[PDB]
RNA sequence: CCACCCGAGAUUGAGCUAACAGGUCUGUGAUGCCCUGUCCGGGGCUGCACGCGCGCUACACUGACUGGCUCAGCGUGUCCUACGCCGGCAGGCGCGGGUAACCCGUUGAACCCCAUUCGUGAUGGGGAUCGGGGAUUGCAAUUAUUCCCC
């Protein structure tokens, strides 16, 4: 394929899967 | 007197400020005042954006002559300006935690049940994927909080380790290549050091381990 | 389970998902027939057309495309959706199937499963 | 590179330093030829009958106007810009990001696609040439710097 449009292949399936994997405050106090 | 050489600390003119700065260190480095300037240094943070540099400044190798509960206590004001999104604050603030452990203090100064809420506090920043200023400071101090944590107490050492592993792995996607190179040199030193010579106590390991044995299941 | 490909143009790069499912195509969240040129529907609906609605009742597709044009982006689409289904049933269904499938899908046109070879020619001093 | 086995021999003697088509630095020939400017203001730098060449916009219906929908890549920069407020537009005021696969930027580009009006009419095609006003950069806009509205 080459090198310009397998980046763009490889970052784009990249972010289909974490979509798929997809479907608060941060924690200021660390002693409860 | 000590806080008259205290409250000089905060003053504008930098020449005062930065020889304030070197005499605080060299009188507890050299203790009963430790208190006191802790107590100093926790309220000037919430009164306040320029005096915060300074102040952190102080607090960058001021923490390691600390006790316990100022320890907890500003490890807590050292994370709520993690809140604020300012850039020359978070640098700074990430960069005092390194002098905390780089240090590596007694069990009078930090305990080893103090590091482990400390590093599970800080998963909750891993800035964005590819920004490599804080970045490659955030996991300096990661490797250099659990290598700590190790020398206390290794058999929770061992219980920590793989969810570091899981971002170490993960943020070798970054397309910088010096994060790159600081990934796994942190990796490297964590396995030269706190995990070769304690691998004998551990003994051989199969895939239905139980201990800290499962651990170095998740570490592979 | 699942099976995840590419299909390309010239720019336009496709990537489809597909998985365990009841038969429902969708393109950046939106289905097949909601895709902007409705002159060229067809070409999204060849791979569909030639195989049959039932061949495609057994499984889900999603198919994300970025870059191109108009007419680019829906000769990626109906390349990775086809595409899709052949690895699918390679892996999961028996290859029998799959034969037949290659089959009639490069008879038909063969840029359903081979790609263009044709891109913008650089000019030099 | 150093030490060593075997091996006659893991190096002993005869010849070669040299140079400046880059030149420089002011030393010499009563050396060969041949002669005895600085600052400041204003103007125009293609003013246009014509000959010869590039280009841009068009002569419309495979089209123009109005609305809606929907897709790039090479590059870019401390000058690219995000966001909020004001004006109808050019344009103002404030506050942030980015020395940069980090911000601009999921670079929301134009033809294209779908609806509306127009109906062969120098016409809602075409925009020159003009009149009046507004805004911006500049020491300065006159012979229209540039942009916007009628």
């Amino acid at each position: 394929v080459g090198p310009r449009l397998s980046r763009r292949i490889l970052q784009q399936a990249r972010q289909q899967q974490e979509e798929l994997e997809a479907e608060r405050e941060r924690t200021t106090r660390l002693g409860p | 007197v000590y806080h008259g050489l205290l409250s000089f600390t905060v003053h504008p003119k930098p020449k005062i400020r930065k020889a304030a700065q070197h005499g605080v260190c060299s009188v507890l480095k050299g203790h009963p005042a430790a208190i006191s300037t802790a107590k100093f240094c926790i309220q000037e943070i919430e009164k306040s954006a320029t005096t915060t540099l300074h102040m952190l400044t102080l607090l960058k190798d001021l923490l390691p002559c600390f006790p316990e509960g100022l320890v907890k206590s500003c490890s807590e004001t050292l994370l709520r300006v993690m809140t604020l999104s300012h850039v020359l604050v978070t640098a700074c603030a990430m960069q005092a935690f390194h002098s905390l452990f780089h240090a590596r203090p007694g069990l009078s100064t930090l305990s080893a049940e103090l590091n482990a809420q400390i590093i599970t506090a800080l998963y909750d920043y891993v800035p964005s994927e590819n920004d490599l200023q804080p970045l490659l400071a955030w996991l300096k101090v990661m490797e250099k909080a659990h290598i700590n944590l190790v020398r206390l107490q290794w058999d929770l050492g061992l219980g920590h380790l793989p969810r570091f592993f899981g971002t170490a792995v993960t943020c070798l996607l970054s397309p910088h290549s010096q994060v790159l190179t600081a990934a796994t040199q942190s990796l490297k030193e964590i396995l030269k050091e706190c995990v070769a010579p304690h691998m004998a106590d551990i003994g051989s390991v199969t895939s239905s381990a139980s201990g800290p044995a499962q651990s170095v299941a998740k570490m592979f | 389970q699942s099976v995840q490909v590419f299909g390309r143009k010239k720019t336009a790069t496709a990537v489809a998902h597909c998985k365990r499912g009841n038969g429902l195509i969708k393109v950046n969240g939106r289905p097949l027939e909601m895709i902007e040129p409705r002159t060229l529907q067809y070409k999204l609906l060849e791979p569909v057309l030639l195989l049959g609605k039932e061949r495609f009742a057994g499984v889900d597709i999603r198919v994300r495309v970025k870059g191109g044009g108009h007419v680019a982006q829906i000769y990626a689409i109906r390349q990775s959706i086809s595409k899709a289904l052949v690895a699918y049933y390679q892996k999961y269904v028996d290859e029998a199937s799959k034969k037949e499938i290659k089959d009639i899908l490069i008879q038909y046109d063969r840029t359903l499963l081979v790609a263009d070879p044709r891109r913008c020619e650089s000019k030099k001093f």
